[PDB]
């Protein structure tokens, strides 16, 4: 698309349409007000007893 | 005109079911024993409260 009398400055631009998941990092910013949930995954290596 | 929020709490770990401390409440106490005893030249065992 063309944009007719304008400079380079005063203009954003984005990508929008994605088809994937995330992690929620407390490093990227959030979609919206609410977010919304579409899964979860598991935690390994989990604890036991022994000697030493 | 920008603005941020940020939130934040507090909860407890999965590993309390395997390290921890317990904290209790003592009262009195019972006691038992055990002897051995010579009768008659041989040597018996007792055990009572
Ligand atoms: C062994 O681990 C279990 C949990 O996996 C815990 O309940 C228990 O107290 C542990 N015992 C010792 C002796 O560490
Ligand atoms: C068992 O009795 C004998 C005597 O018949 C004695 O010499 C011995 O010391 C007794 N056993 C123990 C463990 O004291």
């Amino acid at each position: 698309k063309v944009i007719n009398n304008c400079k380079i400055d005063q203009c954003h631009a984005a990508v929008t349409n994605h088809k994937n998941w995330q992690y929620n990092s407390p490093l990227v910013p959030r979609n919206a007000e609410l977010g919304d949930r579409k899964g979860k995954i598991h935690i390994p290596f989990p604890l036991a007893n022994v000697t030493c | 005109e920008n603005t941020q929020l940020s939130e934040a709490h507090v909860e407890k770990s999965e590993s309390c079911k395997t390290e921890f401390a317990s904290a209790y409440r003592a009262h009195t106490a019972s006691a038992s024993a055990k002897l051995r005893v010579l009768y008659q030249g041989n040597n018996i065992t007792v055990a009572a409260y």
